[PDB]
Parts: structure tokens; C-alpha cells; sequence
């Protein structure tokens, strides 16, 4: 929420920059690279690189705490990460349902939202 | 329902990472035990031969290696002999008792015990061989252990190796165990906790004084990681803050924040029509914040970590707080920006404005702090002479035990600074304003009005912080170097207001179990650190000693720090490790490890030249020399030595790849000596040496300039080889152009090869000596400070 | 296909003068003037789109892009901004969930990928 | 080379440029890569040449 | 009979970056008078960044050194040096880039790279050399025939 970077979370008390922040450093020295990025929920940056980061991130963390309730907390976290790692979709078709291997991201979960800002950055 | 599995192939990525410990969660490491005795020689049977190279009836017993795996090329003899030295200092035992090695010898005459099994084997081989002379099994009739009760000492019979008895005798007489008894243990706690009366130490045991113990090897750091080595530091400073954080006692019967919260909306006389400054007042007042606020102070003192002050100018009771604040911690404690950012507010909202003064307009990057220059500008004594202290208060740093130490002023230790605090903070309360509007000089007031109802309460709690901090202190090993880390460790002033305003009159201290389990990881974290150091080091100045200069020494700092345990290698850069090279390059290498690398070297080359499957050279002579007879061989076309000889070095013509003189040397038959660890053809053939075989041997590094397959040729001519007669009918001794440099084996002699092995007959090792020590606490009502009063004494 | 053109025509206008996000709907505004450059691929892909319009079936929607393509005047852009909105309207898109899926997991994961690259990120 | 995420690592904990920031700007390493150090190798040496 | 564009020795043995790393920790110590203390200490850990890589530096150095001297040894025009029209644009990172990543393995061009940048650089020359005769022999015959 106050880190600028973060266009969907930024907001210093409820309401996000509705009108974005592109324009302030627009000039004839500059110029603006913007990228289309709802395809990239299956690309291969959100399997397990994307989620071994943030396992990573949180073994890191896990030493900078002496509370048992916050390790587990935590261990909880990344054992979410490591089962979406290896994570398989249910689709309907007629009579058959297919079972797909996705170790991708979707939406639908928590961290979703964040997670992918953290990626995209 | 029928299902369809769809799989996909999702490739692996595999990120580089260690596994990182906390310092509590680092195990000691293992202590080392033999259970057998070193060996590199065995004694092994071969048929001997006459002068005339018939062979004998009966066989000598020779010393070969156990295991010949001795390459090829100097290069490769120097690295297998630094892992030699790796693998025999970690077969280096830590403590020895011989009667675990010792066995039965099935034929002393006394049915004695001998060490260790392999000298049995050895023993019976002798003993039962048929051509073994009565002399030899007399001898291990005589061959029992003796025992010494009264000394504790125990000598067996083994037969050795030289080199073997060398090393096993290093390893008996240089045992890192010592004596172990109840002073010892009482001595091993730190020296303050023993001098501190609020703690009472007991023992229910007599320690036996066949005890013993290893003492931890506790110098101080070698490698001054606190200088330079930022990164590094700033990793080992945080693990030291969160070791520290567990540590420091929670506080206990704090006052309810319920009651505290109202009795300070009574005191401002909060009025809900009104918008105020007194509102955010009570703003993050809670338990939780104060013994956050309490563990952050002294866990970050104890590591000297760095703290950043995260305060809300609009809130002034925070800069009442941080007044407190920077009046008990040194300053130092703190990035210059935080602090002077905290300074400045206070300086603005409540110093300049109530003496009247025009708002100070202070330059980033000023040399000066904001109060340095407000206590030139400021005319009140009572301020002044506080925002001096402030300015001034620092950390003394002292050696105490040995350990370097970071000291605070005995002012705080006692809560007398408090007070000076209290007279500044009440002429500021006794002033003006007069360019204010009276409703600022009111809110003004109303903070300084909350911090000095608990005026005593703010002594007592000072006097506790510097009491737990150097209670703790004591448990610490390592020096508490005073250096401004990477990065900090964030303070809210919300939680030092918390602090101030809910400490109750209950001491908290820390628990003997805390402060021992506390040391016991600092000694644990200390050793391993000293160890891996002596290690690291031992084998760089090997490799440099064995002139391994192909060798990339990244790997040895990589595990060094990889056992260390708190950092993360795969993070580490090159450059950093190769200064750690450096540094490590200029320490003199431990005693043992030192004193076994020196018996390596002295001994290498003799092992090397013991191993069958390598020679030290070939001369290539153009005129005829005679086989020499030896015993083993028969007649062989061996040199003892290369005189008389031009010498081309091997490995040197490896290196630069230039073939030019070799080439020469071959095409016009001058003879030369090729030295250089090389495989040899053992020919036992007549015929082969009458063809002038091991001539032909050479052409083909004139023709490939390679030196890699060059494999000269071994002569062994005796009764076995199938065209002897031709030596045994002609009265021909057999002659060769080409000599293989290579040494005889050494007779195994029985009786020298005996050597009485003295170690203690038995005792008892113990790793954790505080296990044997139950310490308790007074009653914290009575817990005094070093001023011998009570640490808190408000009612 | 006719929201294409729009990912390509705010690129085509000059600033005079703009709006800066302050604080989540706070603007301050710039005299700024800002010329808008343009590469010949970009217009090329333009040229595509438009292409792809007429390969549809479209007359109208084309042709008035092109006429605001004489000028690329913010003034006239009110009619790009119109196209753009009522391209929206002609209802969703309620695939079978097979096909939308198979669309989404559809993935080309490769080992040939930069190691470094996903090291660091 | 060094491993990029090491030296990446290093230089970021050193440098701080994140703090240093204003919080209205983005400010990180860049051009840190094993491309840019044999592009820089290549074009020195082959100015000198030329 | 080629001239040649050579280093100080200095920079050949790499032992100059010693006094860089000497400037270096010299700023480092610097108490940057009026500057404010975060942007200061971010400076000087960046002088330190460079200045603690001094091995690997004057290891870069020598090989740079090494390389240009090696494949200027295959150079068979005379090295003139001319400040050209349009020039090589540099990258600063990319200096960083090679200063911070450069490890301790040794690259030297291979003969047969050696061997093949001299033949090109001597097939150039010739090739220039024969066409500079064959214009002048025609524009001398030209003037001589009269062929105005």
C-alpha cells in the first residue's frame, strides 16, 4: 500500500491512483514502455521459478524469528507454494473430465494479486 | 466418469541456495574418536631371488602401501598428498583410550592383548608362517600390554610403519582432552554471572578425577570480519540480534493499558469536539509494543546492530519518548539520519519553540547534529547541560574476561540521567512559549506532564534495560565490535512510549537457564568459527606448500563459509571469498594440523616412491648397463638415483608444451633422465630385453609431443621368466641402454616394527559442562544492580 | 479486431499540456508539450490492423480511423475513443471452458531459456 | 563470471539505491549482466585494435 | 616496419589499478563535508564495491592488456590514430558490468583466431595495395597515351 511500485495496492489511505502516474516524467527525453501481461498466467517465469522464489523468500524469513506460532505460520505458506508447484486443473468435456497439469498461476487464490505484481517487477 | 490426464513437461529450475541455521539451532560439532590405528604401509609376502636371479625357497616379508592409488604426474603426486593431509586430519582423533584397539594375541605366552586387530593379523601371519624364524615367534610370545593403575596408563604392542608409528604417536601424545572437576565446571561459567548475588549456583556431583573435557577454542576473530567485510558482518550481526532477541526476559505485570490509557485521557483532558495534538498521544500504547520495544533496545545492544527510529513528527509524545530515548542509548546506535531526523523534530517542537527561538534550519549532511548546535544556541542550563550529554553519551569499550565489550555510562546504568533528563524536561515546562499559541504550550505541557508521572518508574526501567544488558553481556564470547551495519533494525518511538508508559514496578531478569543456554550458543557459534578458520587455513598453506598452483582456492572459502552455517554462499561473489583467502593466508596454521602436514611432508616423498604403480623417472642412457640384482626383482634395470644424468622435468614440459629440447635430445641420443611421476611396464621377458625393447619407447613423444603415455619399461629378470636359461647357461648378466628411476622396497623387520603404544587406561569425556550446574534467582523484589541497590524500586 | 487500433493511436497525439497524479485523485497540471514519434513499424502495424478490419467485413470503423489519421488531433480523437468503447458492446464471449482453458494453458516451456536472467529474477 | 545474482546481490546491499529513492521513483542496478561485461571486453579491445 | 599503438607497462603488468585501489579507498575515507549522509555512505560502499575487487581487477587488466598486444601483433597497417567522425558508443554500465563479473579465468585468442585475423588483415592489405597500383597504372597510362 505504500510502496509506489505497486499501481493496484498503492494508496495512501483507501483510494489507488484511479488515474494512473504515467505523465509526470513524460517528455522529449523520455519515453513510456507499456506491455499487455494478462496472458502470462501459464508462461514459464510463473512455474517454478516464480514459486521457489517466494519459497526463498520465506526460508529467509523463517531465521529471522524465534516464534513457533510465526514458523509455522510460515511453513504453512510454503508448503501452499510447493503443492501449486506441482498442481493439476480439472476441465469438463461432455462426459470426460480431462485432469491438466498446470504448475502455473491463476487467480483464485490469495496471494494471486501480489504475488503477480512481485513477479511482474 | 471416465478421466484424461494431460501432462506437460515443465522444466526444473534448481536455484542455488544453502541451508541457513539459526546460531541456537547450530549443533556442536561431533568429537572425534579412533577406533583404529592409521596405516598407509602393510606387510605384505613376495619371493626373493638369489644374486645369480634364482629364486629361493623362502619368501621376505616387504612394507607396500595399503593403498597404491598414486598417480600420475608431480602435479597430481602433490594434490593426492594434500588429500592425504585432508584425510588424515580428519582422522586425527580428538581423545584415545587404547584398550577400545586392543585384541587378543592369540600367541603371547601371557594370552595378552595387542593393538589394534590389524597387528594381530600381522602377528599370526608371522607366527603360523612356516619360514618365519624362531626368533621372530619368541618375540611375539613376549608381545602382552601392561597396565598401570595407579598412573592410569596403559602400553600395548602394535607394529607400525615408521610413517605409521609417526602419525599414531602424534595422535596419542597430542590428545585435545584435559582434566575435568567441579572447579572447572564452576570456572567454565562466565565471571559476572559467578560475581552476580542475584544468582545462586549449586552441584549435586563430584566429578570423578578420571573425568575429562575439550575446551573450546575461543579466540577472538582472526579474520576482523567487522572490517570490510560488510556484507559478511551485516549477516553475522543479524543472526547475533535474533540469537539476542530470544534472550532478553519478557516483561512481566506491566501496568494495564486499560488503566494507563484512561489515566492519561484524564491527564490531557481530551476533548472529543476538538481536533488536538494530545489525541495521538495514546496512539500505539500497548503490552506488545513495550517488550518489543524492550527486546529491540537490548537485543540490538548486544549485537550492535543498528537501529532506525520510524516516529510520526505530528505525535509529540513520541519526541518526549525519543528524548528518553537518546538520553539512555548512545547515539551511536543509530542512522545518522534517523537520528538526526528525531533531533530535529524535538529541537522544532519543543526546545526552540518554548525558549522562543526562531525555528532552527538545519542542513542535510550538516556536520553538526541538530542538538550539537542547539546546545551552543541554547541558554538554559538545565537543557543545555542534557542536550551536552546526549550529544556526548557514548559507549566505553572494555576488555572484561577477555572479551571486548561495550560499556554504558555508569549515569545510565544507575538511572541518574533520568534525572537530568527530568530537570531539562521541567524547565521546558516552566517556559513561555511566547510566539505560540497557549493551546501548543498546553499540549507541550500535557506530554511532558505524561512522562514525568513516571518519573520514578523511567529510573527504575533504566536501571533495568542496563542491568539486563550487561547481564547478558556477560554471556557473550565474541567481541562486541561498535561498527554502523548494512542495514538496521527499525524502533518504532510508539513502542518506547509503550515502554515508558506501562513499566510497572516488577524486575525481570534474565533466567540462569537463559543466560547458560545463551553463552552455550555464543561458545558453540565461537568454536565452530575457530575451527573452520584453522581449517581453512591449514589447507591453504598446504596447497601453497605443495606449489598447487593450478589450484582455484574458491572452493576451500566456500566450504569454510558454507560450515559456518548463517550465510548464504550462493550469494557471496568471487571477490569476496578470494579476500577471504587473503586473510586467512596471513594466520599462522593451528599447532596440530600444522605439526601433521609437517610429518606429510617430511614422509611424501618416501610414500611416493613406496607405490608400485608409478616411478620417479626414466634415464635414457645409449650404452649398455647392467641390471641390478636385488633380492625382490631379481636382476632389474632400476636407478637409485639420477647422478651422471641431464634431467628434463616432466611436468614442466607438460606445462609449457614445448618439446623442442626432448625432441632434440632423442633425435641425436643424448642421453637424458626424464623426471616425472610416470606409469612403467613390469617385463619379466628375456627376450624382450635382448630386443632392446625399452629403447622403443620414446619415439612417440618426438612423434605426438605428448609425455602423457610414455611408459618405460621395467625389466624383472629372475627364475620365473620363461627364457632365464639364457642368463643361468651363458653366465650373462643381463644389460640395458634404459634405467626406470625407482626405489626397492623396504624389508619388514619385526622386531623394529614393535612399538608400545601408551595411552590412559580409561576415562570419561563430557561435552556440556553447565549440565552439571542448577542455578536459580532471588526473589526480583530483591534483585540488586551494581550500585548494590534494588534495580527497581518504586512501590 | 476493431479494439486493436487504440493499443497503437494513443501514440499518435502530441501533448499540450497534461495531467499529473498526485495523491489517488489529486492533479497537477503541466503546460508541458510533448511530440508524439512514431517509427514506421508502428504504423505498419496500424496499417495491419486496419487490414485485418476490412478482412472482416468492417467499412465504416476503418475509414473513420484513417481520416483521424490525416491529422491525429486529440481534438477529433473523441471519435477513436467511441469506436474503442462501443467495440465493447457487442456482447461476451461464453466459450466452452475446454476451449477457453486449453487457450489460457496453452505453453511452450523451454530449457533454452536464459539461466541468469532467471537467477536473478 | 561471477554468478550475476551474487554480484547483483552484493552491489544491492552495498548501494541501497532503494532507500535513497524518493518514493515517487524507482531506482535499481541495471546493466549488471554477463552480456553487457563481453560486449565492454569486445569493444575495448577492438577499439584499441582499430 | 609496422607502427603499433603499445601501453604503458603499468598497464600491461596491471600493478597501476594498485594506485586506483589506492585512490579508491582514499575516497572511501573521505568525509564528504556538506553531502547528506545515506547518499554519502551509498558512494563510498560503491568505491568500496570496486576498490575490493583489486585481484580480480588487475587480473582484467593484464588480460586486456595481453589480448590487444597478442592480436596487435597480427596487424599489419600502420595504427594511426585519428579522432574519427562518428565513434564507438560506450556503455559505463557495461564497464561495470565487466568490472564486477570478471572472475580469474584466463581467455587468450586461439592460434587459429590469430592465425586467421592476420590473414585477413594481410589479405586487405594487399588487396589494397594491388588496386592503389592498378588505379595508378591506368590513370599514368591515361595521361600518358594523351587521353585527355
Amino acid at each position: 500500500k505504500h510502496t509506489r511500485e505497486y499501481a493496484e495496492f498503492y494508496s495512501q489511505s483507501n483510494q489507488l491512483l484511479s488515474y494512473g502516474d504515467v505523465t509526470r516524467f513524460l517528455s522529449n527525453n523520455s519515453m513510456v514502455l507499456y506491455t499487455d501481461v494478462s496472458q502470462w498466467d501459464s508462461s514459464q517465469h510463473n512455474t517454478q521459478p516464480f514459486r521457489k522464489g517466494i519459497i526463498m523468500g520465506l526460508d529467509m524469513l523463517a531465521n529471522m524469528t524465534n516464534d513457533a506460532r510465526v514458523i509455522q505460520t510460515l511453513n504453512l505458506y510454503k508448503q501452499t507454494q510447493i503443492n501449486l508447484m506441482d498442481s493439476y486443473v480439472q476441465i469438463p468435456d461432455g462426459n470426460v473430465i480431462k485432469k491438466i497439469q498446470y504448475g502455473a498461476v491463476a487467480s483464485g487464490e490469495k496471494q494471486t494479486k501480489a504475488a503477480n505484481s512481485i513477479a511482474n517487477l | 466418469v471416465q478421466y484424461e490426464i494431460l501432462q506437460k513437461t515443465i522444466p526444473t529450475f534448481e536455484p542455488k541456495e544453502s541451508i541457513l541455521k539459526k546460531l541456537e539451532d547450530i549443533k556442536p560439532e561431533q568429537v572425534k574418536k579412533q577406533t583404529k590405528l592409521f596405516r598407509i604401509f602393510e606387510p605384505r609376502q613376495l619371493p626373493v631371488y638369489r644374486a645369480n636371479g634364482e629364486k629361493e625357497l623362502r619368501n621376505r616379508w616387504y612394507w607396500k602401501l595399503k593403498r597404491d592409488t598414486l598417480p600420475d604426474g608431480d602435479y597430481d603426486v602433490r594434490e593426492y598428498f594434500l588429500n592425504l593431509y585432508d584425510q588424515v586430519l580428519t582422522e586425527m582423533p580428538d581423545y584415545l583410550l587404547l584398550k577400545d584397539m586392543a585384541v587378543e594375541n592369540k600367541n603371547s605366552r601371557d594370552a595378552g592383548k595387542v593393538v589394534d586387530s590389524e597387528t594381530a593379523a600381522i602377528c599370526d601371519a608371522i607366527f603360523q608362517d612356516e619360514e618365519t624364524e624362531g626368533v621372530v615367534r619368541r618375540f611375539i610370545a613376549e608381545m602382552r600390554q601392561r597396565v598401570q593403575a595407579d598412573r592410569n596408563v596403559v602400553n600395548y604392542p602394535s607394529i607400525l610403519h615408521p610413517i605409521d608409528h609417526a602419525f599414531n604417536e602424534y595422535f596419542l601424545q597430542h590428545q585435545l582432552v584435559e582434566p575435568l572437576n567441579n572447579d572447572i565446571i564452576f570456572n567454565y561459567i562466565p565471571e559476572r554471572i559467578r560475581n552476580d548475588v542475584n544468582y545462586i549456583l549449586n552441584m549435586d556431583r563430584n566429578l570423578p578425577s578420571t573425568a575429562r573435557y575439550i575446551r573450546p577454542n575461543l579466540l577472538q576473530d582472526r579474520l576482523n570480519l567487522h572490517d570490510n567485510f560488510e556484507s559478511l558482518w551485516d549477516t553475522i550481526t543479524t543472526s547475533n540480534y535474533i540469537l539476542a532477541r530470544s534472550v532478553v526476559p519478557d516483561l512481566k505485570e506491566l501496568v494495564s493499558t486499560e488503566a494507563q490509557i484512561q489515566k492519561m485521557s484524564q491527564d490531557l483532558q481530551l476533548e472529543a469536539l476538538t481536533i488536538q495534538s494530545e489525541t495521538q498521544f495514546l496512539t500505539g500504547i500497548n503490552s506488545q509494543a513495550a517488550n518489543d520495544c524492550f527486546k529491540t533496545l537490548i537485543a540490538a545492544m548486544l549485537s550492535q546492530r543498528t537501529m532506525s527510529l520510524d516516529f510520526v513528527t505530528t505525535n509529540y509524545m513520541s519526541l518526549i519518548s525519543g528524548m528518553w530515548l537518546l538520553t539512555v542509548v548512545p547515539n551511536d546506535m543509530f542512522i545518522r539520519e534517523s537520528l538526526v531526523a528525531c533531533q530535529l523534530a524535538i529541537i522544532n517542537t519543543i526546545i526552540y519553540p518554548a525558549f522562543g527561538m526562531q525555528r532552527m534550519h538545519y542542513r542535510n549532511g550538516d556536520p553538526q547534529t541538530p542538538f550539537q548546535i542547539a546546545e551552543q544556541q541554547i541558554q538554559n542550563f538545565q537543557v543545555a547541560n542534557w542536550l551536552h550529554f546526549v550529544n556526548n553519551n557514548q559507549f566505553r569499550q572494555v576488555v572484561i574476561d577477555g572479551v571486548l565489550n561495550q560499556v554504558l555510562n555508569d549515569n545510565i546504568r544507575n538511572g541518574h540521567v533520568v534525572n537530568q533528563l527530568m530537570e531539562a524536561l521541567m524547565q521546558l515546562s516552566r517556559q513561555q512559549f511566547p510566539t505560540m499559541p497557549v493551546d501548543y504550550k498546553r499540549s507541550i505541557q500535557r506530554g511532558i506532564l505524561l512522562l514525568s508521572n513516571r518519573l520514578g518508574q523511567l529510573v527504575d526501567l533504566t536501571r533495568l534495560l542496563a542491568y539486563n544488558y550487561e547481564t547478558l553481556m556477560a554471556c557473550i564470547t565474541m567481541n562486541m565490535q561498535h561498527v554502523q551495519t548494512l542495514t538496521t533494525e527499525k524502533l518504532q518511538l510508539t513502542s518506547v512510549t509503550s515502554l515508558c508508559m506501562l513499566i510497572g514496578n516488577a524486575t525481570v531478569i534474565p533466567s540462569p537457564q537463559t543466560l547458560f543456554h545463551y553463552y552455550n550458543v555464543n561458545v558453540n557459534f565461537h568454536s565452530n568459527y575457530n575451527e573452520r578458520i584453522n581449517d581453512a587455513v591449514a589447507i591453504i598453506t598446504a596447497a601453497n606448500r605443495l606449489n598447487l598452483y593450478q589450484k582455484k582456492m574458491k572452493s576451500i572459502v566456500e566450504d569454510f563459509l558454507k560450515r559456518l552455517q548463517i550465510f548464504d554462499i550462493s550469494r557471496v561473489p568471487d571477490d569476496q571469498m578470494y579476500r577471504l583467502r587473503d586473510r586467512l593466508r596471513l594466520l599462522p596454521v593451528e599447532i596440530r594440523r600444522l605439526d601433521i602436514f609437517n610429518l606429510i611432508l617430511m614422509n611424501m616423498e618416501q610414500i611416493e616412491r613406496a607405490s608400485d604403480k608409478i616411478a620417479q623417472g626414466v634415464i635414457i642412457a645409449y650404452r649398455d648397463m647392467q641390471l641390478e640384482r636385488d633380492e625382490m626383482y631379481g636382476y632389474v634395470n632400476i636407478a637409485r638415483n639420477l647422478d651422471g644424468f641431464q634431467q628434463i622435468n616432466l611436468e614442466e614440459l607438460m606445462r609449457t608444451g614445448d618439446y623442442a629440447q626432448i625432441t632434440n635430445m632423442l633425435l641425436n641420443n643424448q642421453p637424458v633422465a626424464l623426471v616425472g611421476a610416470l606409469p612403467f611396464i613390469t617385463d619379466s621377458s628375456v627376450i624382450s630385453l635382448v630386443a632392446k625393447l625399452d629403447a622403443t619407447v620414446f619415439a612417440q613423444i618426438v612423434k605426438l609431443r605428448k609425455v602423457d603415455t610414455l611408459k618405460p619399461i621395467l625389466y624383472k629378470i629372475n627364475s620365473d621368466s620363461n627364457d632365464f636359461y639364457l642368463v643361468a647357461n651363458y653366465d650373462w648378466v643381463p644389460t640395458s641402454t634404459t634405467k626406470v628411476y625407482k626405489q626397492i622396497p623396504q624389508q619388514f623387520d619385526f622386531r623394529a616394527s614393535m612399538h608400545m603404544l601408551t595411552s590412559n587406561l580409561t576415562f570419561t569425556v563430557y561435552s556440556d559442562l553447565l549440565a552439571f550446574v542448577s542455578a536459580d534467582t532471588v526473589e526480583p523484589i530483591n534483585a540488586v544492580a551494581f550500585d548494590n541497590m534494588r534495580i527497581m524500586n518504586e512501590l | 479486431l476493431v479494439s486493436s487500433p487504440m493499443s497503437i493511436l494513443v501514440a499518435l497525439v502530441d501533448i499540450n499540456g497534461t495531467f499529473i497524479t498526485n495523491e489517488e485523485l489529486e492533479l497537477e497540471f503541466s503546460n508541458k508539450y510533448v511530440r508524439a514519434i512514431v517509427p514506421d513499424q508502428t504504423f505498419d502495424e496500424l496499417k495491419q490492423m486496419l487490414d485485418n478490419m476490412r478482412k472482416a467485413g468492417l467499412t465504416d470503423i476503418p475509414k473513420m480511423i484513417q481520416d483521424w489519421l490525416v491529422d491525429c488531433s486529440i481534438e477529433k480523437f473523441p471519435l477513436m475513443a467511441k469506436i474503442y468503447s462501443w467495440s465493447f458492446h457487442v456482447g461476451f464471449r461464453k466459450q466452452k471452458m475446454l476451449d477457453a482453458a486449453l487457450d489460457q494453458l496453452k505453453t511452450e516451456y523451454t530449457e533454452d531459456v536464459d539461466d541468469e536472467m532467471y537467477r536473478e529474477y
